[PDB]
């Protein structure tokens, strides 16, 4: 979500000749070979324990 | 056959048997509490700690 | 232990209007003094301006030409007031060595005026209650004759 400066109504990327033309007036930042980077790290999943017979005696 | 309440009352056997149970069983719960938060604890298979914490106090 | 002293100064605060901007944060946006064609309402200020567009940005074009009016291109604002109690809010302008208090009049919000895309809709269909008060403003809204320049002052 990158917003407009003179409007604020969020992030639309038009992918002729890589701008940022909003649906409102025109603010179209045509970002050069600038490369996006929006790397929201996941989860990994961790591995695994075997559930063992260590205790269900008591 | 009758109840009373002599029938109940612990005798001298109980309470210094009691009282050692109660500090021992304190201490270790103490400490089991301690090297969670404090430092690294280990780790039952079931779940994280703050779970197998609490299956190791009971 | 800076003991600087506040002058509860009388230079006439009645002129002093605070202005916002919920709307310009992103790189210290300073609103620019170039632009004119000034409009200002005393009581809901509806700050109308000639905030035109750049062309540094590569001519927007056919949308701009597609927005059917433009007037370069004002963006205009009008004014949410937040004005209910408004004394609460006084300071003014203040070295290390004197401190001048001003008690201001009510502080105004600014976000920016559209009035494209009403304009835009209506332009379709060719194709509230007491909403402006008892007196229909008659006046408020006609004051802009406005003057925005550079002046120091106190
Ligand atoms: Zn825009």
């Amino acid at each position: 979500l990158l917003f407009c400066p003179g409007c604020g109504n969020g992030l639309i990327v038009e992918e002729g000749q890589r701008c940022h033309r909003f649906s409102c007036n025109t603010c179209p930042y045509v970002h050069n070979i600038t490369r996006k980077v929006t790397n929201r790290k996941y989860p990994k999943l961790k591995e695994v324990d075997d559930v063992l017979g260590g205790a269900a005696a008591w | 056959f009758s109840i009373g309440i002599g029938d109940v009352t612990p005798g001298q056997g109980l309470l210094k048997a009691k009282y050692e149970l109660l500090n021992a069983g304190y201490k270790k719960c103490d400490e089991y509490i301690e090297a969670l938060n404090t430092g690294k604890l280990q780790q039952q298979p079931g779940c994280t700690a703050e779970e197998t914490l609490e299956a190791l106090i009971l | 232990v800076q003991e600087i002293d506040v002058y509860l100064a009388k230079s006439l605060a009645e002129k002093l209007y605070l202005f916002q901007y919920p709307v310009r944060p992103a790189s210290m946006t300073y609103d620019d003094i170039p632009h004119l064609s000034a409009k200002i309402k005393p009581k809901q200020q509806k700050v109308e301006l000639e905030m035109a567009i750049d062309t540094l940005n590569p001519n927007y074009c056919r949308s701009k030409g597609e927005q059917i009016a433009l007037n370069m291109d004002k963006q205009t604002f009008c004014s949410s007031q937040t004005t209910s109690n408004t004394s609460r809010y006084a300071a003014a302008l203040y070295r290390q060595g004197e401190l001048h208090l001003t008690p201001l009049h009510g502080i105004l919000q600014l976000r920016p005026s559209f009035s494209y895309l009403d304009k835009a809709d209506a332009k379709h269909r060719e194709r509230r209650r007491v909403q402006s008060y008892e007196f229909l403003q008659k006046k408020h809204a006609e004051e802009p004759w406005v003057h925005l320049h550079y002046y120091g002052l106190r």
